[PDB]
């Protein structure tokens, strides 16, 4: 964090969303036989 | 004496293991070894070089996945040692290789050096109390419960048919070709290139395997379907792209029934079955045709059993009841058979003791190979 | 027997206080439980010093060899 | 001999330096050498012929500014030497150039000569005990906690994209264009000339920078404000004059997204990142799209995050989740990462000793480049 | 209607055209569509605003450059239509595209969509009476007069190797990797950016191609020269400037023999040739190793055949006679053989007439192409 540290330097941008994000959203058979008569 | 036998089912593509007496194999993972390709820069990175199992599968992008076993024959023994050693790690077994006799599945017609050096690996680096190398078809029939019948398997690197009569696996009727799952995936990769989509990275060949496992089927009529334009279903990559396959989904597993596409004088699966049955005693042909068991992961394609029935009917003599069974544990057939076989009291007399191996040597293994 | 020493790594007592408070009820301890105490540079500086001492203590054992 | 290594962020726009372990860089003065323009007549005037940092920022009008480093490549070595001497001077660090290890960052893909001459300066003019050259990407990951990500920094001179996954950097996927903050300021100057306000002196060039930092934003769409011909917001100058701008506080920063405006075919910053991700492995796309790190001062424009998201969203495949981590220390991320890395002990193994360089030379630096 | 057929020899970097019967392709030009970057002002300047051919070579700097065929695969069909129209234009052949049968050329293993769409173009836009797409290996064999021999070619985008034994193409013994001259030029540009000479413009890339084609040699000893010091020979740019290349002049063409430099798991040209031979039978490897016909543009580096014989002898079995022949005009081998083949009498049956295309369509092309 270090909030006063950010008060020291001049480039730290406050009141900007820190994270930009995209929206979110909510084997075979057996006995195959064949007789023949 | 030891604790319990460990049935380690090998496989050129997927190794499967667990203790004997278990119901299903609790430990199954691909038989590959992945080591990173990129450069370690940032500290705190993925420590360790060689990765096997779920961790190698997870961080798949970094690795340069290779196989140590191909066509049921080990090409690199160091990677196999690390794989077996991984089987005995804390992630899979959490045991020691000194208190467990080992049942080891192995494909037929393989070189003697496989059994010899594999035995050296176990009894020397692992120092197992007892090793027992066996076939795979015998185990699959033991897993189904019946006793006489042929076994048609097609794993990842081999495929063969063994006519088993009450346990005595007839050694003079074991046809064996080397066209299995991995090779079908390889030919599928070639067809994907011909489609326009290129996949050539070693860690992308696995994506080709994934496509083979969930987007291919077997056409009943091999030519009538080729003369038509299919619906060309899509496919979502892990990347998020989209691949329309088209005709490259039924001709890809067609290789198993015609290895002319790969350019080889071998035979199809149907011819392996018919030749395995016909190169046997004429008094057992009807019994073998009435009992066919499939195993191995390559027998999981859609329309596989039905096409196999059609092909065998074209090759079997007229009015002979053909019967192909297909249990739900074709991936676990050899392992379940190992669990049934090694859990018997006769297994004590069926293995090879460590003392015996130190006395005679590899000749003792070839002597008591069955 | 040489009998390699053992090191009991200290923890910030306030953390243990809130941890025991999370233990009196059925609830897992988490960062959100400290409220507006995480933002204290004094508290975090104390924590940084403590973890630095932990690293010192562990190095005293890991670099050992005979 | 070593006590608290000296981290130096050798950036072409502003040099940030301090000791290791410091949570914040104590000295961040701009990277330029200020020489006077007007003759000294009156005795007792300002002393010296070289003004650096705080003095060359108050008496800016009296000076002529010469940037030493341009596009991450040093032009006048004399000036860089003087700036580094200023760093070790009394007003900045009061240390000697022989008692502390030095971590000096560098942009990726710089020529070998920069590494060679940089070490020659730090090993000949300065008798530094230990020197380590790094990447300006890994350090942002360090100072942001992550270990897997795409570092998209845009310093004042060179922007690039480095995809790092689990501590492993994929060097062939590094994309790098030499179009950043300098070009934005210079192009803003050309827009002011088209709006009737000229600036030609070097001392007034920083007033153009001041305009950029205090009045430039990025529109979410390139044409929804283009033909609108919006209001002319005024902006005061350091003397008390008045500048109204209008179509230049958004037209000047679109140079990063499309450098065709400057007359140079290249790729925009969004294409830099997207091509750096797409050049990586097939399995690693989703983790790189969900782990995007920003750094560099040019990534502080208003509406920069929204524009970067929408551009990547247009170029990424559908429904892929795109997360862009944008910390508040985009200017000091690389430095804080340097303070972290130099505070570790693996850094001791990673640097180069003086005798190492004496017995080897440039070769030792290219060996430990990564 | 069967006049003098047109032998169009495509190439990802340099196209080749000309009528059948000419001993040298009279009309050769690079395969890139150039279009101007800068704004035209003076009325009466260059017209068309889409330059293809020698005009695109004379005014390189004035225009942008984009290739329409990458790795033997056509990416932009509109630009290729314009290029083929330019082949039939007033500056190259001055003939109609309907009075002549066309002999096209393609690299093997290309996607079927390229063959489909290419014949769609030649049978719909150009109303060619008969087209016959064919490989390049067969054509170089017709040029050299032989009937056997492995044909290995390293063009601008495709480095393939197709073996032929007395007129019997082995399709499954074909190896093709997309690592060629264009990628060597790109890797050279990357090393020049690592030198300082950062060429980045599209029209400036041709200068890198000229440097590659002129100041580049392949050292026989790979690591011996790859790790030592260079001599830094100077080169004159078209500006009149001077560039010191140095170590990159030999490490840039090493990509052809080891694609690990670019970060791509593939094989070198020598492994391509060795694997293409070994994939064939056992009773042909002697005749194939004794007959190797080089071709292709990138097989012109200084010290290339030397390194091929060294690598092949390291890979091929001992005491096997290895020979490597090559034609004199290596750049026009395939076209000459195409002129020979198209000038025969069997070519009346080799092609695909327009009526055939109207009846079947793409299927007829896929049938008669092999
Ligand atoms: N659903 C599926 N369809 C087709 N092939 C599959 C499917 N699942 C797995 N395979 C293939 O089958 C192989 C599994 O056989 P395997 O268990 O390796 O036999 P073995 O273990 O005896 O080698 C895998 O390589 C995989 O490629
Ligand atoms: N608040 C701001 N908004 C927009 N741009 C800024 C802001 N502050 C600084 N800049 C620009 O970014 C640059 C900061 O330099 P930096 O990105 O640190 O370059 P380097 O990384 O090479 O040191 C400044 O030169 C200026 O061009
Ligand atoms: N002297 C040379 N040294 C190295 N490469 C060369 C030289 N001359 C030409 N080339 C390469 O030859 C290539 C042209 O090959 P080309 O005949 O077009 O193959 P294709 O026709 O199959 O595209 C160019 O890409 C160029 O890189």
């Amino acid at each position: 964090m270090a909030d006063p540290k950010y008060a020291d330097l001049p480039g730290i941008a406050r009141n900007e969303p820190d994270v930009y994000e995209t929206s979110d959203l909510p084997l075979t058979s057996t006995s195959v036989e064949h007789i023949i008569v | 004496i030891a604790n319990q036998p460990v049935v380690i089912d090998n496989g050129s593509g997927v190794i499967k293991a667990g203790f004997a007496g278990d119901q299903i194999p609790k430990y199954c993972f691909p038989n590959y070894v992945g080591r990173p390709k990129h450069v370690r820069v940032m500290a705190g990175a993925l420590e360790g070089d060689i990765f096997i199992g779920p961790k190698a599968e997870e961080h798949r992008g970094l690795l340069s996945i290779r196989y140590p076993m191909e066509h049921g024959i080990v090409k690199d023994w160091n990677d196999m040692e690390r794989i077996w050693q991984y089987v005995y790690s804390k992630d899979q077994l959490q045991t020691f290789s000194e208190e467990h006799p080992v049942l080891l599945t192995e494909a037929p017609l393989n070189p003697r050096k496989n059994r010899e050096r594999a035995a050296e690996v176990f009894f020397e680096t692992f120092n197992v109390p007892a090793l027992f190398i066996s076939m795979q078809a015998v185990l699959s029939l033991y897993a189904t419960g019946r006793t006489t019948g042929v076994v048609l398997d097609s794993g990842d690197g081999v495929t063969h048919a063994v006519p088993i009569y009450e346990g005595f696996a007839m050694p003079h009727s074991i046809m064996r070709i080397d066209i299995a799952g991995r090779d079908v995936s390889r030919f599928l990769r070639l067809y994907l290139r011909k489609e326009g989509y290129d996949f050539h990275s070693s860690s992308e060949f696995e994506i080709v395997k994934a496509i083979k496992e969930r987007a291919c089927y077997l056409s009943i009529n091999p030519q009538k379907d080729e003369t038509l334009e299919t619906e060309k279903a899509q496919y979502y990559l892990p990347d998020g792209s989209t691949i329309e396959i088209g005709p490259s989904r039924f001709r890809a597993p067609e290789l198993l029934f015609r290895p002319d596409l790969i350019g080889e004088e071998s035979e199809g699966i149907h011819e392996v079955l018919v030749f395995a049955i016909q190169k046997s005693d004429m008094d057992l042909r009807r019994t073998l045709f009435s009992n066919i068991v499939l195993s191995g992961g390559s027998t999981l394609f859609k329309g596989f059993g039905d096409r196999l029935l059609s092909e065998v009917k074209k090759l079997a003599p007229k009015d002979v009841k053909i019967r192909i069974s297909a249990p739900q544990e074709r991936l676990y057939s050899t392992w379940i058979g190992g669990s049934i076989l090694a859990s018997l009291d006769t297994f004590k007399k069926m293995w090879v003791s460590k003392k015996e191996y130190e006395e005679d040597g590899a000749r003792s293994i070839h002597r008591k190979t069955f | 027997n040489i009998e390699i020493p053992e090191i009991s790594l200290p923890i910030h007592p306030m953390i243990t206080n809130v941890a025991k408070q999370c233990y009196e009820r059925g609830e897992k301890p988490k960062v959100t439980d400290f409220g507006d105490k995480v933002e204290d540079p004094t508290f975090l500086n104390q924590l940084q010093s403590g973890v630095n001492r932990w690293i010192r203590e562990i190095q005293k054992v890991t670099k050992l060899d005979r």
